[PDB]
RNA sequence: UUGCUCCACACAAUAUAGAUGGAUACGAAUAAGGCGUCCUUGUGGCGUCGCUGAACCAUAGCAGGCUAGCAACGGUGCACUUGGCGGAAAGGCCUUGGGUGCUUGCUGGCGAAUUGCAAUGUCAUUUUGCGUGGGGAUAAAUCAUUUGUAUACGACUUAGA
RNA sequence: GUCAAGCGUUCAUAGCGACAUUGCUUUUUGAUUCUUCGAUGUCGGCUCUUCCUAUCAUACCGAAGCAGAAUUCGGUAAGCG
């Protein structure tokens, strides 16, 4: 069809700094800095007031409006990160082994541990990405707290413990055990 | 001054040809600077020398001149045809030639 | 159909003894030549009446203009063709100056969207739709939307030589 | 703490946008575009260099960064007046654009002894700044 | 024009730059490419590796000596596509493909001479923007060439130097175009603008 | 039986995938940049440019002679020199200073003809050779003999004043 | 391969699948006598190399009427047996 212009709305609050040269975005808040590149998109985004900026397609497809509002919500993604902050919660679920993990350091490398899962003397490793914080919850029995700026690298780094506690040759409907996200929120929400 | 050209430079190209039968008779050259057949009706009738060297020495000159003259238009983009008294030797394709500015018109 | 043309052609079914003055057909043919317009007559008026052109006659042949050529339309093309499997009618809507200069965007378009040739598309009707609010498409209530304005990114300048020397720019 | 984003300039197919018709038997008039007919293609109206008003591709037209008041679908005679009220042909004509296209004209129109005369200037020209260079 | 052109081979399509070149040595044209590591061939990555493996699978049976040599650097690559479009076989084509000289980044003498591009070849120009294109560069590293680190390294170095370079021409031209305007309003240069000088 | 090489100029032969004013150097982006400028030195403000190199530089003089001055202290060529930088294939780029011409920036004086109405009308750059007068240098390999870490033969690997 | 009446304790499609229907192979077997009668040495074996993938095993996976063990269906895959 090709639609003349298709537009979206980046809401910018009190605190926060926008700066976008050619198609980089950075944006800047009260728990740090982020940047995008956003060279594989073609939009073009334009500031109306302080507090908002445009982002438009001008002549694009179905393919090219869809992506508009992805690059909406990455941007809100990376202001959101930097405003209230990012914090994912996972439980460990085990059936007879208990699953030992604990924060690890390997040459300076900032790893995470996994003993005993399923019983396997395989330590598992899972290196921890830079920003996000790992955190061992008190008051809740086996849960590990990942915590940063970015929900791309705090939700990996979760994806990444999830994914090395696989259950290999077994029925995964009954051997239900792994390390698993439990809840996607914010650090500073109430 | 440093510079006497009084012709203007083009290049041997092919022969006039079809896709698998070439004519010797006809030469297709393009003038440097003429890219349309409207541009090159200004050098039809110029003479064209093909100037080129030798070892023996015949008539006091080492330099030996093939002269031949445009005669039309070649294409879209300014190649034109032209027709030597002896057909130019085929080893010249590339080779740069001599567009003179006469018979003048304008 | 460099460009098409606008024809009425008037046809008769010649006069007989029994009947004197026949009953006079008109149709508005969309055609490149007159030659064509007067064989598109025949071919539709053979799908309405027992006339065809050995027992017939062309009494007429003027070519219509648009009357306002220089007057943006908004049109509603009314159309029935063939495909590969059956017959179709169609409505699609064309924003142009002239009728016969919308029947080449409408011939343009079927054979883009639909592989539908010359031979296969019948011309049911273009009107003129005169309000807006009744333009039905999407694609064309686009561009009638007030103070309409848009850019046009990434312009890329056709060159006359092989060479450039600057890395040039799409800024327009 | 103010937002930086960059300004990504374009000229806009508006009614009121004056043009360059490149291609066809204008070839290097203004107009100005009327009304909008689709994506590539727009009515224009060039009626003080008459230019016929036509309906045209924008792939024969550059856009210019000149832009006058004009209603939308206005006729040629409304389009002369605002053109004139605008003052379009001399805000064009001070522009660096359409002094190099004068100036090519004129390059291209130079007889032989006049290119003698701009030989004969330049080394005087040339003079006086190669003095210049070497004291400051 | 010139007696050789060089072309920056930086944001170039592969084929149709070769059709350019080819059909310029032919023509009788000298023509050397640089930055061939910074060529571009349409499509997706992943879309023309394939091609290359399909193309790295094709070798004489009997003895893998005689078949198809697979090239694997980026200049030779285009050097391939380049070939092909030439009657290679015969006289004129081995004297056309004499006439051609391929390299990746900018060697000397080529690092202090003006560089061509060919806008019929352009990425930036031909292709739509949106679609996918590989670079020949990381395309020739997964299909066995050395050199990427080490070109690379060096035209980091080249670049250094021809910033270096710019930034005293530059100033030169301050010095140059301030005194041109200086020198404007002078009674020769108003009359050099009365002849569109 | 004065052999070899380098430097310069004197002449022969050799040819030419094709001189005929100049290959005239940022990088990056292209839904963005370049240049100028300002400050708080930024993913900054302001101005301005593109819409092709249709540019820019060069460019006048018997293929460019001989000669007179004015202005300015500039431009350019050749040879010496000074210092720096360049290893991707550097083999070039930038400098200091003197000598030496030329200068059409400006104004003069003399020459040109008969190549006869046009004939590339010969002006380039390679290889070599011979000659001159200036510098430099003062070996190896192979056969034949030998070894057996080698080997069909060659080849290999060793040894011998 | 599609469709799904049914089988599969209920439940068409975990695994199956009738009556129909659409294709693939030239390694099975059938049709031309196209080439060979101034002769292309006729089967099997041994030896030895390479190729295909329509995958038996091995690597990694997805599904189950997969609790485990063992299976079965399917994917990438001819690298290696
Ligand atoms: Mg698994
Ligand atoms: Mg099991
Ligand atoms: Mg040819
Ligand atoms: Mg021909
Ligand atoms: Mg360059
Ligand atoms: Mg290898
Ligand atoms: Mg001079
Ligand atoms: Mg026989
Ligand atoms: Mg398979
Ligand atoms: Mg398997
Ligand atoms: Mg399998
Ligand atoms: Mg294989
Ligand atoms: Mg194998």
């Amino acid at each position: 069809m090709k639609y003349i212009q298709t537009e979206q709305q980046i809401e910018v609050p009190e605190g926060v700094t926008v700066s976008i040269k050619s198609r980089i975005v950075k944006v800047v808040g009260p728990r740090g800095t982020l940047t995008k590149n956003l060279k594989h998109i073609d939009v073009t985004f334009t500031k109306v007031n302080n507090q908002l900026i445009k982002v438009a397609v001008h002549n694009g497809g179905r393919k090219h409006v869809a992506a508009l509002r992805t690059v909406k919500s990455l941007v809100d993604n990376m202001i959101t990160g930097v405003t209230k902050g990012y914090k994912y919660k996972m439980r460990y679920v085990y059936a007879h082994f208990p699953i030992n993990v604990n924060i690890v350091e390997k040459d300076g490398a900032k790893f995470i541990e996994v003993r005993n899962f399923l019983g396997d003397k395989k330590i598992r490793n899972v290196p921890v990405r830079d920003g996000v914080t790992i955190e061992f919850s008190t008051n809740v029995k086996d849960e590990i707290v990942l915590s940063g700026n970015s929900v791309e690298d705090v939700s990996q780094n979760a994806a990444d413990l999830q994914q090395i506690c696989r259950v290999r040759n077994k029925d995964i409907r009954k051997f239900l055990d792994g390390i698993y996200v439990s809840h996607k929120g914010f650090i500073t929400e109430d | 001054a440093e510079s006497h050209r009084l012709y203007v430079k083009g290049k041997h190209l092919s022969y006039q040809r079809s896709k698998r039968v070439n004519n010797p008779n006809v030469s297709l050259i393009k003038i440097e600077g003429v890219a349309t057949p409207q541009d090159a009706q200004f050098y039809l009738g110029k003479r064209i020398a093909y100037v080129y060297r030798a070892s023996k020495e015949v008539r006091g000159s080492k330099i030996r001149v093939m002269w031949g003259k445009v005669t039309r238009t070649h294409g879209n983009s300014g190649v034109v045809r032209a027709t030597f008294r002896n057909n130019l030797p085929a080893k010249t394709f590339g080779a740069s030639v001599r567009i003179f500015l006469y018979p003048s018109n304008i | 159909m460099a460009h098409f043309k606008e024809y009425q052609v008037i046809g008769r079914r010649l006069p007989t003894e029994s009947v004197p003055e026949p009953k006079l057909f008109r149709m508005r043919i969309f055609a490149s030549n007159e030659v064509i317009a007067k064989s598109r007559y025949w071919y539709f008026l053979q799908k309405l009446h027992k006339v065809k052109k050995a027992s017939g006659e062309i009494v007429s042949i003027n070519q219509i203009n648009e009357a306002h050529p220089t007057k943006v339309k908004n049109f509603g093309v009314w159309v029935r063709y063939d495909s590969r499997s059956g017959t179709h009618n169609m409505y699609k809507e064309i924003r142009d100056v002239s009728r016969v200069a919308a029947v080449e965007t409408l011939y343009q378009d079927m054979a883009a969207r639909h592989r539908a040739r010359f031979r296969s598309i019948h011309i049911l009707k273009v009107a003129e739709i005169e309000k807006t609010a009744d333009v039905k498409r999407q694609y064309v209530k686009q561009f009638l939307t007030k103070d309409l304005k848009f850019p046009l990114p990434h312009r890329v300048q056709k060159s006359t030589k092989t060479f450039s020397y600057k890395r040039p720019s799409t800024f327009y | 703490t103010d937002s930086i984003v960059k300004a990504s300039n374009w000229r806009l197919v508006e009614v009121g946008r004056v043009v360059l018709i490149k291609k066809g038997q204008s070839a290097g008039k203004l107009a100005a575009i009327v009304e909008i007919i689709d994506q590539k293609k727009v009515l224009i109206d060039g009626p003080k260099a008459g230019v016929p008003r036509q309906a045209i591709n924008l792939g024969q037209v550059v856009l210019t960064p000149l832009t006058f008041a004009l209603p939308r679908g206005a006729r040629t005679a409304t389009v002369s007046k605002k053109w004139a009220a605008a003052a379009v042909c001399e805000k064009w004509a001070a522009s660096s654009w359409a002094k190099k296209i004068a100036q090519r004209e004129r390059r291209a129109a130079l007889t032989d002894f006049e290119r003698f005369q701009v030989m004969v200037l330049r080394k005087q020209k040339r003079y006086t700044v190669k003095k210049a260079l070497a004291k400051a | 024009v010139e007696p050789v052109v060089v072309i920056d081979g930086k944001g170039h399509l592969v084929g149709r730059l070769a059709s350019v070149v080819a059909k310029q040595l032919l023509n009788g044209q000298k023509i050397v490419v640089v930055r061939a590591e910074e060529l571009n061939i349409s499509g997706e990555f992943f879309r023309n590796k394939l091609k290359y493996h399909d193309f790295l699978r094709k070798a004489t049976a009997f003895n893998k000596t005689r078949g198809p040599f697979h090239f694997r650097a980026p200049s030779r690559i285009f050097y391939k596509a380049l070939r092909g479009m030439v009657s290679h076989k015969t006289a004129r084509g081995k004297a056309a493909l004499e006439r051609l000289k391929v390299f990746e980044g900018i060697p000397p003498p080529y690092d202090k001479k003006k560089r061509v591009v060919v806008p019929q070849a352009l990425r930036v120009l031909r292709l739509k923007p949106g679609r996918k294109y590989t670079t020949l560069g990381k395309l020739s590293t997964s299909v066995g060439w050395k050199y990427e680190d080490v070109v690379a390294k060096l035209e980091a170095k080249r670049k250094v130097s021809s910033a270096e370079y710019y930034a005293k021409k530059r100033a030169f031209t301050k010095k140059v175009a301030s005194a041109n305007a200086t020198a404007a309003e002078s009674d020769v240069a108003k009359q050099l603008a009365a002849l569109g000088y």
